[PDB]
């Protein structure tokens, strides 16, 4: 799983 | 002794067990409520007195004494856990929470036209613990409606920052909402190879399996009995996870227990409630009391009043021989579960039930008394109610079930002509009808909630809510039933009981001591043959081959505890023709938006 944090 | 009000700018020093980041001091107070040794706790909010870092730091601590030194602090709020309290406790957190971010392990991202609906998908998938959910307003535009869906360790996220146009939540499962199924069916002589997320010590694979359930991360388990060859191994529960979220494989073994978690039926199950005993089982954990007691009973009974005490094991009054006071060791450990599980030195041990305040009170055991075919008796069905008319002249009317404290759930065809809650008088635990007298205490009704979209009985919507005027005293005589958890809709009752006074209009006549009938339930199906005249939905259960009035239960009975499956509506005519009831799942979170 790639999933990414959201932008500051 | 509940000191439930939270402590403002206060920090209690020291007794550190751990530290976790919730969103609330509120939060953190169930928290620690549900850790096993935490008694109190000490929580950071956002404010310039404090770092960003610490902010949301929720910190769980145990003191010998139940207290510890306070000291003011700025942005500290520091509370006691319930553990103490008398008053029932939920896990369920329904707050959305504005501009924060509460970060974990993302596994899966998507588009969803509100939080609202992010949330439904948090709650209805089998790894979701919290989610966070971008708005419109966020600037970044292909991460705009993105409700990205996250699970931790502990289901408490590893850290909370403020992020603005963003809104994070808790799963729901907890709530009741889910409508992931739960799989009860357990597989003896199984073991499952697949992520060990942890491990406990456990009597037997029911607890095992309930221990999987309220840890966050356990999906399923293995139990490896104490008839388990390796003897390391014998009493140990291993919690599971795995990507799919199903075990990879299953593997045959012999004294080896295999399940699934139930978070999902949470709240029709017995979960923090251990009532057994174990004989000639001893649980090893850190000795807090010895104490003289007369039995296991009273050692138990201990236990719970001591709250710092998870467990205990009671060595009675030695072979007979002896003076029948025995030895109750009050026990606790780290986890709440023991560290060893020794068969054969002859002690007696069990759990507090300190916990059983965390079940849901319609789990709570049915004292056996007598089975008696035809007739009911004192105590033997707590839930049903008997509803009465004033007006001409006062006479029972309808039956109805007691599913909450101000709550009763009924027919919606009961209140034809009814002008106002104001005429209705609901009885609790009434045997006999001869046994009412102008004297006998009842509950006003204080408001008639009936579908948004009922017509008539044999369209679909007959069920209606009772709101009460005054509270119930739960009492051997006067208990809730559990709703049919929304996971269960697959389960097959093979027992199942109409309930009632035999009202299905006014002639027929009526019934003065209680009637029980055990019934079997009937396909829709078979059902919809046998009635060509009238459709019969989705929303429709029906039963038969009849002693029940209008707004009736049908009360089923599955693994030791009582559903309430249907709400007895249109049966034209005990003939043959099953009755045709309410499908009670079916409104759950109709239920349950009525009622919160
Ligand atoms: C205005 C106010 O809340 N003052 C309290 C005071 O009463 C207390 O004694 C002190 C610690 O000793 O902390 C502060
Ligand atoms: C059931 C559910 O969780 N809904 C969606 C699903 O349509 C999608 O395939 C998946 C991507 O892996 O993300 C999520
Ligand atoms: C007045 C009347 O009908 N008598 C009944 C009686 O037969 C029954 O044994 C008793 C049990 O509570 O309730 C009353």
């Amino acid at each position: 799983n790639p999933i990414s944090d959201f932008p500051d | 002794e509940c000191v439930t009000q939270l402590l403002k700018d206060t920090c209690f020093e020291g007794g550190d067990i751990t530290t976790v980041f919730t969103p609330s001091a509120k939060y953190c107070q169930v928290v620690c409520t549900y850790h096993p040794r935490c008694l109190l706790f000490t929580f950071t909010a956002e404010s310039p007195s404090e770092d960003p870092t610490r902010w949301f730091t929720c910190v769980l601590k145990d003191s010998v004494t139940e207290t510890l030194p306070r000291v003011n602090r700025t942005a500290a709020i520091s509370g006691y856990s319930f553990k103490q309290c008398s008053h029932q406790i939920s896990a369920c957190n329904k707050d959305i929470y504005v501009d924060l971010d509460m970060k974990g392990i993302n596994y899966n991202s998507s588009v969803a036209k509100s939080a609202q609906e992010c949330q439904e998908r948090c709650t209805d998938d089998v790894h979701c613990h919290f989610f966070t959910y971008a708005t419109r307003q966020f600037p970044s535009l292909e991460h705009r409606n993105i409700c990205l869906l996250k699970h931790t360790q502990t289901g408490t996220p590893t850290r909370i920052t403020k992020l603005d146009k963003v809104v994070s939540g808790f799963s729901l499962k907890s709530c009741a909402l889910s409508n992931l199924a739960c799989i009860r069916d357990i597989f003896p002589n199984t073991v499952f190879a697949d992520s060990n997320i942890d491990s406990v010590m456990a009597p037997d694979a029911f607890v095992c399996g309930r221990i999987c359930t309220h840890h966050p991360g356990c999906l399923f388990f293995t139990f490896f009995s104490q008839e388990w060859p390796k003897e390391s191994q014998r009493n140990l529960c291993l919690l599971k996870t795995s990507e799919s979220g199903l075990p990879s494989t299953r593997i045959k073994k012999s004294k080896a227990l295999s399940g699934f978690s139930l978070q999902s039926c949470r709240h029709s199950i017995p979960v923090f409630c251990h009532s057994s005993f174990y004989h000639d089982t001893d649980f090893l954990g850190e000795e807090l009391d010895i104490v003289a007691a007369k039995s296991h009973e009273a050692c138990q009974k201990l236990c719970t009043n001591a709250v710092r005490c998870q467990f205990f094991t009671y060595t009675p009054a030695q072979a007979s021989c002896n003076e029948g006071k025995g030895k109750c060791y009050l026990k606790l450990s780290s986890n709440g579960s023991p560290t060893k599980i020794l068969h054969g030195r002859g002690g007696i041990s069990g759990y507090t039930l300190r916990l059983c305040k965390m079940d849901n009170e319609c789990t709570t055991k049915i004292k056996p008394r007598i089975v008696g075919g035809t007739a009911s008796v004192r105590g033997e069905w707590p839930w049903q109610v008997t509803l009465h008319t004033t007006s001409p002249t006062q006479r029972h009317l309808c039956g109805g079930s007691i599913i909450g404290n101000q709550w009763i759930l009924t027919a919606a065809h009961c209140f034809y002509g009814v002008e106002s809650p104001k005429i209705l008088r609901v009885y609790s635990g009434i045997l006999n009808q001869s046994e009412i007298k102008e004297d006998t205490s009842f509950f006003g009704v204080q408001e008639i909630i009936i579908h948004d979209q009922y017509k008539m009985a044999e369209s679909g919507y007959d069920i209606a809510l009772l709101k009460l005027e005054t509270t119930v005293n739960y009492t051997d005589s006067q208990r809730p039933i559990c709703l049919p958890s929304k996971g269960d809709r697959n389960v097959i009752y093979t027992d199942c009981w109409v309930t009632g006074w035999g009202y299905r209009k006014l002639r027929d006549k009526i019934q003065n001591t209680l009637q029980k009938a055990k019934i079997p339930l009937v396909t829709n199906e078979e059902c919809q043959k046998r009635y060509r005249g009238h459709k019969i939905t989705h929303k429709m259960i029906c039963a038969g081959y009849c002693k029940g009035d209008s707004g009736g239960p049908l009360s089923c009975k599955h693994n030791e505890v009582w559903h309430l499956v249907g709400i007895t509506s249109w049966g034209e005519g005990c003939a043959e023709r099953p009755g045709v009831y309410t499908n009670v799942v079916e409104y759950v979170d109709w239920i349950l938006e009525k009622t919160q």
